[PDB]
């Protein structure tokens, strides 16, 4: 997968820090102070093996004639997710540690 | 897997814990400084926080001290050493 470097506009994984300080949540979440949740950005192909190449010829013929075929483009989406440990306040002021799943995007890819 | 100190008064026979593969150790202390929680910290993906040979502490009360560290049982004592 691609990592966003700020140069390419292809489907890439951009690093994104979520600061609990900015959103005012450091009062009930003790740790971490924040995390690199990241996200997916960039362009994808139109979305196989041998039959999909036939659809390729049909699409190219329709576009060549000024018609529009199935413009079902792919999407830049997370393909690999990791869990994150969190240490925070419970609603009764007890200290609860919970590993919250699917919190950090580690790879992006096209749907 | 790593072995970490453990303590949870919220719902340790000998004081060991089997962490999932790739986790680290953490510890939370609270006035007169006594321990509130210790165990496995599976938050990687932010090595700004969990790259330590020993437990290191860096709106909040200002009383709490949280660390995470990489070795076995390192979350038993912490240290602060900022340059003046």
């Amino acid at each position: 997968g691609l990592e966003c470097d700020g140069r390419t506009n292809l489907c890439c994984r951009q690093q994104f820090f979520i600061d609990f300080r900015l959103i005012g949540w450091n009062d009930w979440i003790i740790a971490p102070t924040g995390y690199y949740g990241n996200y997916c950005e960039g362009s994808c192909p139109a979305y196989p093996g041998s039959a999909s190449s036939f659809h390729t010829a049909v699409v190219n013929q329709y576009r060549m004639r000024g018609l529009n075929p199935g413009t079902v483009n792919s999407c830049c989406i997370p393909t690999k997710l990791s869990t994150m440990s969190m240490l925070y306040f419970d609603d009764e002021y007890n200290i609860v540690k919970r590993d919250v799943p699917n919190m950090i995007v580690e790879e992006c890819g096209c749907a | 897997e790593r072995l970490c100190a453990f303590k949870d008064p919220y719902q340790h026979e000998n004081g060991t814990i089997l962490c999932s593969k790739g986790s680290t150790c953490y510890g939370l202390w609270e006035g007169d400084i006594n321990l509130v929680k210790q165990g496995c910290w599976s938050h990687i993906g932010d090595p700004q926080e969990c790259h330590y040979e020993e437990c290191v502490v860096t709106i909040q009360n200002g009383t709490y001290r949280f660390c995470c560290c990489s070795t076995d049982l390192c979350n038993v004592n912490f240290t602060e050493n900022f340059p003046p």
